[PDB]
């Protein structure tokens, strides 16, 4: 966890507020990997 | 220039060795029992670890490894036109030894 | 028409239909005389037969048949014998579009593809080749310069774009002529416009008092004195 | 005069008082204050120009006066009036995520938050 | 019903459809099969003209569909190439044309002095692949006024007739036609360009008016599938169009396009069948007229 | 044959065409967006520098580089490799971490030795705050980020419309606000200290706005690859225009010669 | 010049426009127009041409303009197919070869003992819309030596002449030119070659070199544009070519070509008509009287 983490996290919990758009949602949305590497070899990706 | 994923790309990767395994120049003929090993290497995927520029130097020294060694086993096969469990082991240990090249 | 020149001295303007069935009717006769048909299946007389007939129609020493033709190619195609034949004894080309009439525009007559082999300093006065194609290189930029403000957006402009674009869209209307024929649908008097005044009106779009009267008012007007009117009347 | 910026949108201010809570106690800047670093705390703000109120719900950020009377403001949210209560259920799903269980900062951070909505 | 190069048994199926739907007691197959020899097969349209004719000389009227004419051309080739006239063009004949142009001059609507009668005509005409660049295509395509050009790729797609709206033109347009249903269905002709035009937008990410046009457009080409062998009277057409026009068909469902268009009209024929009669006869739509129909249009969407 | 092989080809031709029109379109829909976020995300990094100017500025290096996992984007992906490999030659020892798919493949072939992190479907995705804070929060531990004293990203900056010329950016340290000699102007206390907690926000901050004109001048540079994919796609068109043409004529004159030569006999 | 299957109407125009050019006075022009019959329209070069090699045997040099060889194998076509013999490749007879060569080796440049005689051709096609592929073009080419080929694409974007230099060669028509005409076009011919493979690939590298050639290359492709039917004189065309060869067109840019050149020639006669003298009766060029004209080039080229 870093500060900024921290704040993704306050403004996701801002949004939990009785208003919102489309754009905030996705703000905070993420259906995404990252692929962990070091050396070409690689341990396997997991969830970001 | 598609954008490939890795299930499309074993079959890209699989093929061009394949492709390379079917290659022949002109004048230079060989018999049956020595045409049986070389296609069990590329369909049971001996040659989608060897590396596609060096299929042709691995198909003529895999030929040279078997004439010194395994002669026995290439008998076998000419004269019994069939290769039993015992001819498939064989065959299988002998292009797992040279799957280096 | 030969008569009316020859021994009237009067000038006479003949139409003639679909030059593609002319080709095929002489294509059918040759064929059961026992002649052989050429090339693309037509007629062995094709050129022989066109010849005589467009050295028929010609300016005479009293009088002129001139002729304005109908071109119907064979299934889109141009490289065929019997348009190239046409081709060569025509001087000018009308084309009439879709794309023009669908802006309640007539004249359907297409600016850019309307050319003459005619059109030059040398026969239509020096004056009229240049404003002719001043005119035309002003569409012609238009028509590039809306291809790509369509992608990007039309916020692109400059005060210098926009110039090129304005006078193109007051000829655009300005084409637009009632027709006497039409005259009911148009519910406007149909005009004409002579020769020499023409010129000196797309003259006066190209020196500008022209370049702010209203675009809505070159819609059915004839020449340059009367849209005056019609300005007056959008406006008041 | 003063910001707001937000990835999604972008707030153009002028201001006389702007006025702020920060990870020092709560800060306030009225014409030019002397510069200070205070990162932004999940805040409610409010903004005075004449006797004019303007307010804003702010999710934490970074507030920075800089002298010639301008302060900037970003943050990842940060309108008051806008934001508008599941929240409270919210809560229940973080308390039972703890017990198996970030899940823990999460519901921290959920708990600052409902502090200071009920501000409003 | 002129049957050229059809056989036996293709007539039998037509013959038992007409029967069923008691449409035998006007109709006449002239018949000229494939078995039958090539001239009896070249001389059937021109026969079957007569039969017309003769209707059409007394001030009375009549429709003859030449199925296929492709075929006739072929008979004729046969005929042609026996007494030895050498062939134009893709080696059929070279005075085809003046054959095929012959016949279709007879489809036309005479004078007030001629009695007032007609032969109306709808020719047929089959191509390979659709190539419209061969000799007997090109021919008839300008000797007539009017095509309707079936695309492959619609009659797969369900949408049965396969009819594709650009390449179908009419060349006489409106001239005859009811003016209450070609009032409703102006608008039904600029809409469908316009989906076809983003229908190649959404091969993804769209703007909201385009999306907009996709949605609506569905709903208008869906209505345009009409079952085979289901007549439809005016008095019939006039409503549905209207509907998917106004935008009531929007709410509608794809699964209940089909449904939705026959409980319509029986409750509009229940409520009210004279605004229906009214649409027959004036074969016109007045400000009285279309108040009621819109309201009636209006509260049925609802439930 | 001649006449139905020209034909056939013309068939492709045409989906590839109307293929990437098609693609020119959703390309400008996402576009619009692209550039709406972008001038926010702009406008949040300015706060940043405004501070950094006044404080005068301090800043082994990191790496970063911004393009998607999709592919047909125009040379973004190569160019941008190329302004990354200029700094992996002022110092042949710097560590690349690579932010898409398109641009790992190339990096990887010239410097196979290196790549410690990297992070896929975010060229799938627009540039959102949830992904630059994860991407951020795991940079630190993995990369030992802010004892580094220089960082970079590179993206695309889409200077203008026809336009994308790669450019890369200095994201500031730990190191910096400690030593710069204007640290002293802006108070706080030892209650909290600005380096560990706004290192830390504004590696991320930062990193958003070079990931949205990255993105933008990407999907930019792709609008423009696949229109001049149409202006080269039309003269194909009209080239199997003529070849169908020649086609034509050469089966209708030896179609008669044929049958002219059995007459004759 | 031969005029075959030309208008009647052309032809009376062309035979004015020579006598107000005053021209005509040595000049003769044959018809067989396209309302005269194809046998006449078949002998026509052949009748000229024997006209043409009377100037010829006198040893005195002649030109003779065939135009257009294209209506000379129709012409010779139609005769042929009505006489029975069957069609060639392309629908033209495969003895119209033999027309075109025996016609064309009646034009050749004789030796000393036949008096140093000759007679030139240009033989005038009309092409099938660029395409190489067609017999009759094919002919006359490989019978010839020399193309002149001519874009119609360039014709419409404002070059006039339209003389595309790519696919236009000269293989022994390139011992044609005196010294000075030699020097002065140096390697032109070879640059705009390099040219067309620089532009091929501006839709790889992009370099100065590259980029420098291609400025040169366009402002050198302006600067071949002359007013027609007023050709400039050869020796007042000699230093024009210099300057562009010797790369002068990098400090005038495109619009401003055409008023450089009358200002560039009206400068160079005034200052010094000595160079000109020089190229009227010489016509070699020295380096002495080349380097006073790349002197006097760079001039003009500041101010």
């Amino acid at each position: 966890i870093s500060y900024a983490a921290y704040l993704n996290v306050a403004a996701q919990a801002i949004r939990s507020t009785e208003l919102q758009t489309a754009s905030v949602l996705n703000r905070s949305q993420t259906d995404a990997f990252y692929t962990q590497y070091k050396n070409a070899s690689e341990p396997t990706p997991i969830t970001k | 220039g598609s954008d490939l994923d890795a299930s499309t790309k074993q079959t890209l990767v699989r093929g061009e060795r394949l492709t390379q395994l079917l290659k022949q120049n002109q004048y230079s003929p060989l018999a049956t029992e020595e045409q049986v090993p070389l296609i069990y290497a590329g369909v049971n995927g001996h040659l989608d670890g060897i590396e596609l520029s060096r299929i042709g130097e691995f198909e003529s020294s895999f030929l040279s490894y078997l004439k010194s060694n395994h002669n026995e086993l290439l008998t076998e096969i000419r004269e019994k036109g069939e290769l039993s469990k015992e001819l498939l082991a064989s065959l299988k240990s002998a292009t797992e030894s040279f799957v280096a090249t | 028409a030969e008569y009316f020149r020859d021994e009237e001295g009067q000038d006479v303007l003949l139409f003639i239909d679909n030059i593609f069935r002319f080709t095929q009717a002489g294509s059918e006769v040759s064929a059961l005389l026992g002649r052989i048909p050429s090339a693309v299946g037509y007629q062995p007389t094709l050129a022989t037969d066109m010849g005589l007939l467009q050295e028929r129609i010609t300016t005479t020493k009293k009088g002129s048949v001139t002729s304005v033709q109908a071109v119907y190619v064979p299934a889109d195609d141009l490289t065929d014998p019997a348009p190239a034949t046409t081709f060569a004894h025509l001087d000018a080309t009308t084309v009439l579009s879709r794309g023009i009439s669908e802006l309640g525009i007539y004249p359907a007559v297409d600016p850019l593809d309307s050319k003459s082999r005619l059109l030059d300093a040398a026969v239509v006065g020096q004056e009229h080749y240049d404003v002719a194609s001043k005119v035309q290189e002003t569409l012609q930029t238009y028509k590039s310069l809306q291809d790509i403000i369509a992608i990007l957006g039309m916020d692109e402009l400059s005060e210098q774009d926009k110039l090129t674009v304005e006078r193109a869209r007051k000829i655009q209307r300005f084409l637009s002529q009632p027709f006497a024929v039409a005259e009911v649908f148009t519910g406007i008097p149909g005009k004409l416009v002579r020769l020499k005044d023409t010129v000196a009106s797309f003259k006066a779009v190209l020196e500008g008092k022209y370049d702010n009267i209203p675009e809505h008012a070159f819609y059915m007007v004839g020449g340059i004195e009367d849209v005056v009117a019609k300005a007056e009347k959008l406006a008041a | 005069k003063l910001q707001f910026a937000l990835p999604h949108e972008t707030l153009y201010s002028e201001v006389t008082q702007v006025n702020l809570p920060a990870k020092s106690g709560r800060i306030g800047v009225l014409a030019n204050h002397v510069p200070t670093v205070e990162q932004l705390l999940p805040g409610v703000v409010e903004v005075m120009e004449g006797s004019n109120s303007k307010k804003f719900f702010i999710s934490g950020g970074f507030a920075t006066v800089q002298p010639d009377s301008q302060l900037c403001v970003t943050a990842i949210e940060a309108p008051l009036e806008s934001f508008s209560e599941n929240i409270k259920n919210l809560l229940a799903e973080a308390k039972k995520n703890v017990s198996s269980s970030r899940e823990a900062a999460e519901a921290a951070i959920q708990v600052e938050v409902l502090e200071n909505l009920q501000s409003v | 019903y002129v049957a050229v190069g059809q056989k036996r048994s293709t007539v039998a199926q037509l013959v038992q459809t007409l029967e069923q739907h008691d449409a035998m007691k006007y109709s006449i197959i002239v018949a000229a099969t494939a078995s039958e020899a090539a001239p009896l097969q070249y001389l059937a349209p021109f026969t079957a003209a007569s039969i017309g004719e003769w209707f059409r000389d007394n001030g009375k009227h009549a429709l003859i569909v030449y199925d296929d004419l492709s075929k006739q051309a072929v008979a004729y080739r046969q005929l042609s190439l026996l007494l030895r006239r050498p062939p134009g063009r893709e080696a059929y004949p070279g005075d085809v044309f003046y054959l095929h142009s012959r016949l279709l001059e007879r489809a036309a609507k005479l004078s007030e002095k001629e009695g007032s009668g007609s032969l109306t005509a709808l020719p047929v005409i089959e191509t390979q692949g659709g190539d419209v660049s061969a000799y007997i295509p090109t021919n008839v395509i300008s000797i007539t006024d009017g095509q309707i050009f079936l695309e492959a790729e619609l009659f797969y797609k369900g949408i049965r007739p396969a009819i594709n709206v650009g390449l179908s033109v009419s060349r006489v347009g409106s001239a005859a036609q009811v003016k209450a249903l070609k009032q409703v269905a102006g608008s039904l002709k600029l809409f469908l360009a316009q989906y076809r035009e983003v229908a190649a937008f959404a091969q993804s990410d769209l703007d909201a008016s385009t999306k907009q046009t996709l949605v609506r457009g569905e709903r208008l080409t869906q209505l345009l599938k009409q079952n085979q062998y289901s007549p439809l009277a005016t008095e019939e057409q006039v409503p549905l169009i209207y509907a998917g026009v106004n935008g009531h068909l929007d709410g509608i469902e794809l699964s209940r396009i089909g449904e939705f268009e026959s409980s319509f009209l029986s409750y509009l024929k229940s409520n009210h069948n004279e605004l229906l009669t009214e649409i027959r006869e004036k074969g016109e739509l007045s400000k009285e007229l279309l108040a009621s129909l819109k309201s009636a249009t209006e509260s049925f969407v609802a439930t | 044959a001649t006449l139905k092989e020209v034909e056939m080809r013309l068939k492709s031709i045409k989906n590839i065409e109307k293929i990437t029109k098609t693609m020119k379109i959703v390309a400008s829909t996402r576009l619009s967006k692209a550039e709406k976020a972008k001038i926010s995300a702009k406008k949040m990094d300015e706060a940043e520098q405004l501070f950094y100017k006044n404080a005068e500025t301090k800043n082994k290096e990191l790496i970063v580089a911004i393009t998607s996992d999709k592919g047909l984007c125009g040379s973004i992906h190569s160019q941008l490799a190329k302004a990354v490999r200029r700094h992996l030659n002022d110092q042949p020892n710097a560590d690349i971490v690579t932010i898409g798919d398109k641009i790992k493949m190339q990096l990887l072939r010239t410097h196979p030795n290196n790549i410690k992190l990297s992070i896929n479907g975010i060229g799938k995705d627009a540039p959102t705050f949830q992904e630059s804070a994860l991407i951020a929060d795991k940079l630190l531990s993995v990369m030992k980020a802010g004892t580094y004293p220089k960082i970079s990203i590179f993206y695309n900056d889409p200077v203008s419309s026809l336009s994308f010329e790669p450019s890369e950016k200095p994201i500031f340290n730990a190191k910096t606000i400690e030593q710069s000699p204007s640290f002293g102007k802006f108070e706080i206390d030892t209650d909290a200290n600005v380096p560990r907690d706004l290192f830390e926000y504004t590696l991320a901050n930062q990193m958003l706005t070079a990931m949205a004109q990255g993105y933008a001048a990407e999907i930019s540079a792709r609008r423009n690859a696949m229109d001049n994919a149409s202006k080269n796609a039309g003269d194909m068109i009209n080239r199997y225009s003529i070849l169908y043409n020649r086609t034509r004529q050469a089966v209708i004159t030896n179609e008669l010669v044929d049958i002219i030569t059995g007459a004759s006999s």
